[PDB]
RNA sequence: CUAAGCCGCCCGGUGGAUGGCUCGGCUCGGGGCGCCGACGAAGGGCGUGGCAAGCUGCGAUAAGCCCCGGCGAGGCGCAGGCAGCCGUCGAACCGGGGAUUCCCGAAUGGGACCUCCCGCGGCUUAUGCCGCACUCCGGGGUUUAUCCCCGGAGGGGGAACGCGGGGAAUUGAAACAUCUUAGUACCCGCAGGAAAAGAAAGCAAAAGCGAUGCCGUGAGUAGGGGCGACCGAAAACGGCAGAGGGCAAACUGAACCCCGGGCCGACGAGGUUCGGGGGAUGUGGGGUUGUAGGGCCCCCGUAUGAGACCCUCGCGGGUGAAGCCGAAGUCCGCUGGAACGCGGCGCCGGAGAGGGUGAUAGCCCCGUAGGCGUAAGCCCGCAGGGUCUCGGGGGACCCUGAGUACCGUCGGUUGGAUAUCCGGCGGGAAGCUGGGAGGCAUCGGCUCCCAACCCUAAAUACGUCCCGAGACCGAUAGCGAACUAGUACCGUGAGGGAAAGCUGAAAAGCACCCCGGGAGGGGGGUGAAAAGAGCCUGAAACCGGGCGGCG
RNA sequence: GUAAGGUCCGGUGGAGCCGCCGGUAUCGCGGAUCCUGCCGGGAGUAGCAGCGUAGUCGGGUGAGAAUCCCGACCGCCGGAGGGGCCAGGGUUCCACGGCAAUGGUCGUCAGCCGUGGGUUAGUCGGUCCUAACCCCGCCCGUAACUCGGCGCGGGGGAAAG
């Protein structure tokens, strides 16, 4: 659903953020707000977003780490998302 | 897909596979930018096509109830 | 055209020529006729006179000499046409040319007249020409050959078209280019009956 | 299909940069006498299944199946007429159209068939 | 620098993705033909037209 | 058997001339098409490809999406690769119509030191939509605030051409001030595919012509000019093209116009009716002219008839996108890597224009000579339904453009010379028993006209653009750009602005062996020829070796 | 051939070219401190000092080490050559793999080249207020404007207040 997210983020940083802090790396459409980040994850995945932070990259593109709440995993997310 | 199997589901069916191809779109990208064993590097082209088809089809399907309606 | 640069001379001092140059670098010549890139001095001009003037009284009596020419043995013959077959000079046609609108009928027409020879003769000088022209759309140098000339056409013209240089004219708009291309007398030319009728009636 | 203009840049430009439905028409070869007589057209755009017999070139006198068409560069791959690398592998030479005939017609085409009615 | 309206960054990002070497693949399919792009910039040299 | 050095020949290196080639330029008689924008333009920013940097194209549906038609087996741009996918349920491609169309930008609800931000009201459950700039026009409300609501305009762009104003100097006069340069460069404003002009208070006098515009000519003439340098027309005549109409007033007096709705008509034309807004400070009817014209009045007759125009519920025809047809050898021998070549034997020709194809080809392919088809749109016609127009004589009554014509003075402009035109200042009529022009002023005669209100096609000017052509150029030439060119680069800025084409017929783009850290070298293969990618030819300068001469 | 030149013989090249007649032209090169491109002697020369003269010994890496890495010793700045952080720069940031070119020598090294990654805010700053000052609307002037301007209404204006 929607056009907030273009892609999950697949690099050595992101998945050791999803090891340890609960925490899903996107890289999102720029004019994405917090709010629309956060409805967004929990729309798609049906998981609960704990906070959201934001950033845009040297490349122009906005980077959103997603915290998850602590019922909710995101190993599972990134399973079902094929991120192993 | 083709338009004619398009044109032959409702608009609520088409926006739910708006949204699967729009989740599947995401899921590929992650997925190329992830590994290298790219066995079909045009998924991503064809299922942007499919969107293009289905929300051309949605207004179509507005625009003519609209114009029937009134 | 050699005319878009600024320029800025540099002036006396300088261990160079007082030449104008560029502002920017790397400051190279322009708008001078011995500059690379600059004007021509004295270029083509589109308001050059090419169209050249001749009385109607002369032009009249030039053709009038063209005419008498083509009938001549000795200048036909040094022109280059091969004039061996051909059963007198001037050639003159019955009415019955006039009619024939076939391509192989003007052939067996002409090989039975004695001038098939100097068709395929025409044919074999046309060839590729040297130079630019090739370039241009001017790759054949064509030759010329027999000149039919009649005084009505009602097919002449489509039936003899495609033969390798021979132009089909009506008496009424005959030049004297037709009688004397590249400005040399003596084409080998076939009339007609009311062709020279007509030639009698305007006196040339 | 008309090129009027008798200017040789006019002409080269428009063979070069012809359309795709334009560069169709110009990939077309000669029949045989056989097929001549028998369809009443003197050629026809080649396809992949036509067989073929060569007129010029190094292969002059093979025959074989057309094997490749490629309109932008007016060419075709034949079976047989091919070339050895330096490794040995075979490839094959491209030819130009009008140096081909068409000794047998894959017609399973409704529309070629109709391209054949209308010409004949 | 330490403070960018977010035009100038986009600009900026811009022009350092512009900023790359031509692919190996495109100069094979070239035949060597096509081996650089107007556009290559040292930063220390060719300094950004803004 | 002389070391360095010099000249000459050969080979090699360096370089990129010459030669040949051209999908690019330049010029041009004729032909076609000529405006886009608040229903949000042009220019620009940023994004968009599986591998994607530049260019090109597209816009979060992002080298694309959908529908009708044409073509008929390949396709996925410049751009020759890997992988994969789309297509016979007709792709790619082409012509027409649609959908999407981020941000800035006239940019417009309010702001810009950053093409990004902050706002106010209705609808919506909410998502999310619809409204809110300034200067005005036609209406409504009230709070009378230009405050609110409905409808509608202007704004910016466009290579050259057009219309209206402001307006220099170098330069020439062999100096320089009147003058010239010049009503030019440039500036401000305003339109269109053309613009402006255009129908006589005109032009001419043995006669006369009869709107405007453009060309030839009048003509370097009349005429202006420190009468110096120089500047400089019109009429007539011959041509292109042709076309003429409406107001103000006399008279009549709401018989009238616009917006929305209804009804009869065909859905149109037309007719009729209701509400609202205008209108007696005049909507509508009539009327547009010179020894006169028109209103009104009087008299005779006419209209019965004859036009002209509007619409297409309907029909026929023409034209009109992609586009379709269109003749004749791949017949023997020779050279050749390959026949388009040479010799022989043939054929078509309304087609021997031009191009490609492994050489130079009428008959191998496209095409040409000549013909055909086409949705929408446009044009013509048939038929039906409507609207509108049309004669002469007399008058003694009424009307016919005001700070206007014109006079004096000052500035500009003009060939306009006491006799061009425009403007300022101060004066300023007649007005039909009237008025104006006829090259100093006034008087008389004669001739020609009726200003002070408005519109007007075709003949013309231009070329961003499109067909066609060339005694133009052929990569230091031709446009600056034959190519990822107004690109890279230089300057804070206004702005300035390059260099850079060619393997081969086919990559057949060197498999394998020895040496080397590598770059690469030597064998060996491909090719007719390395033409070996640092690739058609490979000059000169310059450098190294051998050779011959001197030393 | 008095000549401007022409023509023949022997090589390379692989595709066009010429004699004669009559016309046309951006029609003939040593200079213009001429223009564009290329290449010479100067020359294997100057420079790689002066303002802070800095390295050495063992070991490692690597085909290759004065120049790269570790230990020790000797040194230099030490009111900056140390620490923190603007404007400006714009990826120069980090790791790994490298040395065709760049680095005043060398290079296994790098601010170089290739491949991947890196910037997380209710509290820090912009955002808010206003200062010098600027803009827009009305208004007046100007032939006119994108020009000049007083007075009213509105808006902006500080990353060190």
């Amino acid at each position: 659903p929607y056009k907030v997210i273009i892609r999950p983020v697949v690099t050595e940083k992101a998945i050791s953020l999803i090891e340890k802090e609960n925490k899903l790396t996107f890289i999102v459409d720029r004019r994405a707000t917090k709010q629309d980040i956060k409805r967004a994850v929990e729309e798609i995945f049906n998981v609960k977003v704990e906070k959201v932070n934001t950033l845009i990259t040297p490349r122009g593109e906005k980077k959103a780490y997603v915290k998850l709440k602590p019922e909710y995993s995101a190993s599972e997310v990134a399973a079902r998302l094929g991120l192993f | 897909m083709k338009p004619s199997e398009i044109r032959e589901m409702s608009i609520e069916e088409i926006d739910a596979k708006i949204r699967e191809l729009r989740l599947q779109l995401a899921k590929e990208r992650g997925l190329l930018t992830m590994g290298t064993s790219l066995e079909n590097p045009m998924v991503i082209r064809n299922l942007r096509r499919d969107i293009a088809r289905l929300l051309t089809i949605k207004k179509e399907k507005l625009r003519e109830r609209e114009k029937g309606k009134v | 055209a050699g005319k878009r640069r600024v320029t800025e001379n540099i002036g006396k001092g300088h261990s160079m020529a007082r030449v104008e140059r560029l502002k920017t670098p790397p400051r190279y010549a322009a708008f001078v006729p011995f500059a690379r890139g600059g004007r021509r001095t004295h270029p083509p001009k589109v308001e050059k006179i090419i169209w050249e003037d001749i009385n109607k009284k002369e032009k009249r009596l030039a053709l009038m000499s063209a005419i008498a020419a083509t009938a001549n043995y000795d200048l036909v013959r040094a022109r280059g046409h091969i004039i061996d077959n051909v059963p007198q000079l001037p050639l003159i046609v019955v009415d019955d040319l006039q009619k024939v609108q076939k391509t192989r009928e003007t052939r067996e027409i002409f090989k039975k007249l004695g001038i098939w020879d100097d068709i395929v003769r025409a044919k074999e000088k046309s060839g590729v020409r040297a130079g630019k022209g090739k370039m241009r759309g001017r790759r054949y140098k064509k030759a010329k050959g027999p000149l039919i000339v009649v005084g009505k056409n009602e097919g002449i013209v489509l039936g003899a078209r495609n033969h390798p240089g021979v132009d089909v004219v009506v008496v009424d708009n005959l030049g004297v280019e037709h009688l004397a291309p590249g400005t040399h007398p003596g084409r080998l030319t076939v009339w007609t009956v009311s062709a020279i009728e007509r030639l009698r009636e305007l006196y040339g | 299909m008309k090129i009027s203009s008798k200017q040789p840049r006019k002409q080269r430009k428009f063979l070069y940069n012809a359309p795709l439905h334009v560069r169709q028409k110009l990939m077309s070869a000669p029949l045989s006498r056989e097929l001549r007589e028998k369809y009443k057209v003197r050629n026809l755009p080649v396809r992949v299944g036509d067989k073929v017999r060569i007129m010029r070139g190094d292969y002059k006198g093979h025959e074989g199946k057309v094997v490749e068409v490629d309109l932008k560069r007016y060419r075709i791959y034949v079976e047989g007429a091919t070339l050895r690398k330096t490794n040995g592998t075979e490839v094959f030479y491209p030819i130009h159209p009008s140096n081909v005939m068409i000794i047998e017609l894959n017609l399973e085409d409704e529309k070629r068939k109709k391209i054949i009615e209308r010409r004949a | 620098a330490r403070n960018k309206p977010l035009a100038k960054k986009l600009r900026l990002a811009k022009a350092l993705k512009q900023n790359r070497r031509v692919p190996v693949w495109v100069i094979v399919k070239t035949n060597r033909r096509v081996l650089t792009h107007p556009k290559r910039r040292y930063w220390r040299r060719t300094k950004l037209k803004e």
